[PDB]
């Protein structure tokens, strides 16, 4: 608005790693629902440590 | 004569005293209106109008202290 605060979570910084919420269900027989997810994230958190910083989830 | 010797310090006083209070009465007017401005720009023109309203009648009795005041200092004197 009419005025902005220096607050951190509004603003970059240097990437040194990231934190991921995986949501999940937590029972069977949805078919492919979990594993399509987990291997996205996995491509990505492969990507995050290609440049070097580590994830956390 | 004893004349000369106190009407210029009756205006001396009479405006001194005139200056203490349009130079306080416009100085705490004038805050309010740059924290407002500082809060809220582009609403500058409407401030900055309704403060030259408002300052108008701020300078009423002070500034008629001070003609008063010349008119003694010399029309009397």
């Amino acid at each position: 608005g009419n005025l902005e605060y220096k607050h951190p979570y509004l603003e970059d910084r240097d990437v040194k790693r990231v934190g991921y919420l995986v949501v999940s269900t937590d029972r069977g027989l949805a078919g492919g629902l979990n594993i399509n997810l987990f291997k996205k994230l996995l491509a990505e958190m492969k990507t995050w440590t290609d440049k070097g910083v580590q994830a956390d989830l | 004569n004893l004349n000369m010797d106190l009407l210029y310090m009756a205006a001396a006083v009479m405006m001194g005293l005139a200056a203490i209070g349009a130079a306080i009465g416009i100085g705490i007017l004038g805050g309010k209106f740059l924290e407002g401005a500082a809060r809220q720009p582009d609403l500058i023109p409407l401030l900055r109008t309704q403060f030259f309203i408002v300052m108008g009648l701020v300078d009423a009795i002070p500034m008629i202290a001070v003609g008063l005041g010349l008119y003694v200092m010399f029309a009397v004197a």
